[PDB]
């Protein structure tokens, strides 16, 4: 067996794709310093299989919700790209060796390290719980590692902005799938939970019974009084309280004069 | 007036983007506070391009 | 005018 | 709905690969079958313009195959080259072949076929393309 | 603050990493070239000048865009008039486009062939880059693998 | 930590020079074992980036072997010409295999991982490799 | 038959002048892969003769009043673009 023809086959190995054949890629001759640089790239191929089984079987079910789709679908802009590799090592079989393949693909034997191991620390979350199980990927100091993974916390926590620039200027929430962690039931003291399970790990306990406030702030606003209108990112939460909060109360002291009848609620009856 | 001089130097990044200058958002407000001072804005555009050579003699 | 001679359009050609 | 067949005697290497390929030409015979059809009048003044604006898109993916053959008389494309060309198209005629088959599932014309559109747009909440 | 707001600028340019000397040798060079032009016309018509030049190479939005700004910039001036001197110094979609087949009353236009042509160049650029890729990721690799023992290893030079 | 075997029979003018190549590889097998252990969360932010910048190393160690063989097939490597081809990897994965035996002796994690690399910069104070 | 010999003959199809030949405009060898794409684009000729017999037989007669003519010759500016591309 020549080594043209070990360089053939591995070159789909990478991909899923089978003399060497399928957990380690066992090559079945050949003189044995061919067989152990083989084994080792052939797993590679075999990391690509895990991180492909992810994405495609969670691509099938419609109940995954909205941020298990920015996140399966952000790790197909890291696969187009293991694609592209693909293509420029296939073009220069027409030379490359064994030896030669190791110093290619080197580095993304390490992102197909990271990937194929961020989608088994989450498998059963979904919703914010995922977009906070991304984010505890990030406290590795590695800065390799550290700077591909709060990437794509950058797309899987853009769906749950969403909601909250959506709970907060305008009080309608709307998640057939229950992600956000403000869960409502079917108007201050009910209808309004802080959900525990569902808050992302990048927000404070304290910060999420403020965005909980100016929601339910607006929300009964509307419906009940009847009238109709990082550290960039704290400052918008306490920006938006400090103008609704102070805004509730002056509607509800001329339209209501909520404070000239505690002041008569003390003459009469009592 | 901090809104309204907000605003301003809002406007005039763009104006430097598609203009193709290399003035980032910080670079642009030192340059902007320093014309405001009454610099002659015909000399800052060779300490800028010089500045920049020096720097590229480094790496 | 439009009986008269006129230039050539230049559109027949893929310009 | 299409099914393919592709060769008895040809090399395990290529027909694994040529299977992810296809899914972008099964999913392109079924947008231009909605297109010929769906622009029929009986069926109201929005199942046409969503038939319309549903062609600008096929047209710029027949320019993407005229470029490939271009670039193949060089000799320059590999069918490895070829699976990563083509992304774009794979998820764009991905979506298309997903509207025109859930447009025509159950009968919608005028406003029922304009709600399927503001649902579908906000389940892609976190994709952004 | 003349004398920090030269010290601050010094500072942006200096690129991240001695970093505590040489501020010291670049303040020199800020003030060694200040006043070589200290030694030795309007502000709009210089945007012009250069909206014309948008306008012929195609981008004609971009350029009704650059004057747009500049007429609500007016409700200063010598700041615009130092941003079109670094013109040429900086570094080197939306489906309602042309897109007759969309509209509320479009008009009658007949066949262009002339948006269709630049819409096979704005594909040609594509593929044409993610080549250019592959000819910068294949030759900055292997001008390393195969070479002398040790030329481009940065631990074999110590 | 590795021990080797090479030959009963083999040419004594090639065992004793054998052996003179193989303390770079037992150096590595011992390098490559500390980046795969010492990259668990439970070792601190330190012990990481430790083995991040440990790991750029031995990407370039292995592209110094990629370019030996594609020079081992026109002929130019004999045994004497690879005993000098190697030394400035013989001097560094020397360095790298006694930082990771002596940060896992005494386990050390966080600040005291960072003494380590101040003292142990300290002793090649004239060596300037 | 070379692809260059079939890219001479439908620049001639897409008018109504016919190895195409003339209800779809069946070609008569080469590879299936090119005769499909013919196939498509040599009905697009056949379509404007449906649009150009309309425009030549009621051209003839007297008969067909004032409104008919003005679209028999709004047919025709809609043609000689369909001529301009051909140019091209």
């Amino acid at each position: 067996i020549t080594e043209a023809a070990l360089v053939r086959d591995i070159l789909y190995v990478f991909q899923g794709i089978d003399n060497i054949k399928m957990n380690c890629y066992k090559v079945e001759n050949l003189s044995r310093s061919l067989r152990d640089t083989a084994v080792r790239l052939s797993e590679l191929g075999w990391l690509h299989n895990k991180i492909r089984r992810y994405t495609d079987q969670r691509s099938l079910d419609r109940s995954f919700g909205l941020v298990g789709q920015s996140f399966c679908a952000a790790l197909h802009q890291e696969l187009r790209e293991y694609y592209r590799l693909l293509s420029v090592l296939h073009s220069q079989l027409q030379s490359l060796t064994l030896r030669r393949l190791l110093v290619w693909t080197y580095d993304p034997k390490i992102r197909l390290k990271t990937l194929a191991a961020l989608v088994d620390h989450c498998q059963g979350r979904k919703g914010g719980e995922l977009a906070s199980a991304v984010h505890a990927y990030t406290k590795t100091g590695d800065p390799y590692m550290r700077s591909l993974v709060q990437h794509i916390l950058s797309l899987v926590s853009h769906p749950v902005l969403s909601f909250l620039y959506r709970w907060i200027y305008d009080g309608e929430l709307e998640d057939t799938y229950h992600e956000f962690f403000v869960a409502s039931d079917p108007l201050w003291h009910d209808k309004y939970t802080l959900r525990k399970s569902m808050i992302p790990s990048f927000m404070t306990m304290d910060q999420s019974r403020k965005v909980l406030l100016i929601g339910k702030s607006i929300n009964f606003l509307h419906q009940v009084c009847h009238d109709q209108t990082e550290n960039a990112f704290q400052g918008k939460i306490d920006a938006a309280y400090f103008e609704t909060s102070k805004y509730l109360l002056d509607v509800l002291n001329k339209k209501y004069s909520l404070l000239d009848h505690m002041q008569a609620m003390r003459r009469y009856l009592l | 007036n901090l809104n309204a001089v907000r605003e301003t130097m809002d406007v005039l990044l763009e104006i430097s983007r598609i203009l193709n200058t290399g003035l980032d958002m910080e670079t642009l407000s030192i340059c902007v506070r320093l014309c405001e001072q009454g610099i002659n804005p015909e000399a800052l555009s060779s300490v800028i391009k010089e500045l920049r050579k020096a720097t590229e003699a480094l790496k | 005018a439009t009986l008269f001679a006129q230039a050539l359009p230049r559109d027949a050609h893929s310009t | 709905s299409r099914t393919f067949l592709v060769d008895p005697n040809l090399d395990l290497s290529i027909r694994e690969l040529v299977h992810r390929i296809l899914p972008v030409a099964a999913s392109y015979s079924a947008v231009t079958r909605f297109i010929e059809e769906k622009s029929s009048f009986e069926y109201g003044q929005v199942n046409h313009a969503l038939a319309a604006a549903m062609r600008t898109l096929v047209k710029e993916h027949l320019i993407l195959v005229s470029q490939l053959e271009q670039l193949h008389r060089q000799g320059l494309l590999s069918l490895q080259k070829l699976w990563f060309y083509i992304q774009p198209a794979m998820r764009t005629m991905d979506i298309l072949a997903s509207l025109a088959t859930s447009v025509d599932k159950g009968e919608c014309l005028g406003g029922s076929t304009l709600s399927l559109l503001h649902d579908r747009s906000f389940s892609y909440t976190g994709d952004s393309q | 603050s003349i004398t920090q707001l030269f010290d601050d600028l010094c500072e942006a340019l200096l690129p991240a990493a001695n970093r505590k000397r040489a501020k010291r040798s670049l303040k020199k060079v800020a003030y060694n070239a200040l006043f070589t032009n200290l030694f030795q016309l309007p502000a709009r018509n210089k945007i012009l000048m250069l909206s014309f030049d948008l306008r012929v190479g195609g981008l004609g939005p971009k350029a009704d865009r650059l004057e747009e700004l500049v007429e609500e910039l007016e409700a200063v001036g010598s700041v615009l008039d130092l941003l079109v001197q670094l013109a040429g110094s900086g570094p080197p979609r939306d489906y309602f486009l042309n897109n007759k087949h969309v509209g509320r009353n479009v008009p009658y236009s007949g066949y262009d062939c002339d948006d269709l042509s630049v819409f096979e160049m704005d594909v040609q650029s594509l593929i044409s880059r993610e080549e250019c890729l592959c000819h910068s990721m294949i030759q900055e690799t292997l001008q390393v693998m195969e070479a002398a023992p040790g030329t481009g290893l940065p631990t074999v030079g110590l």
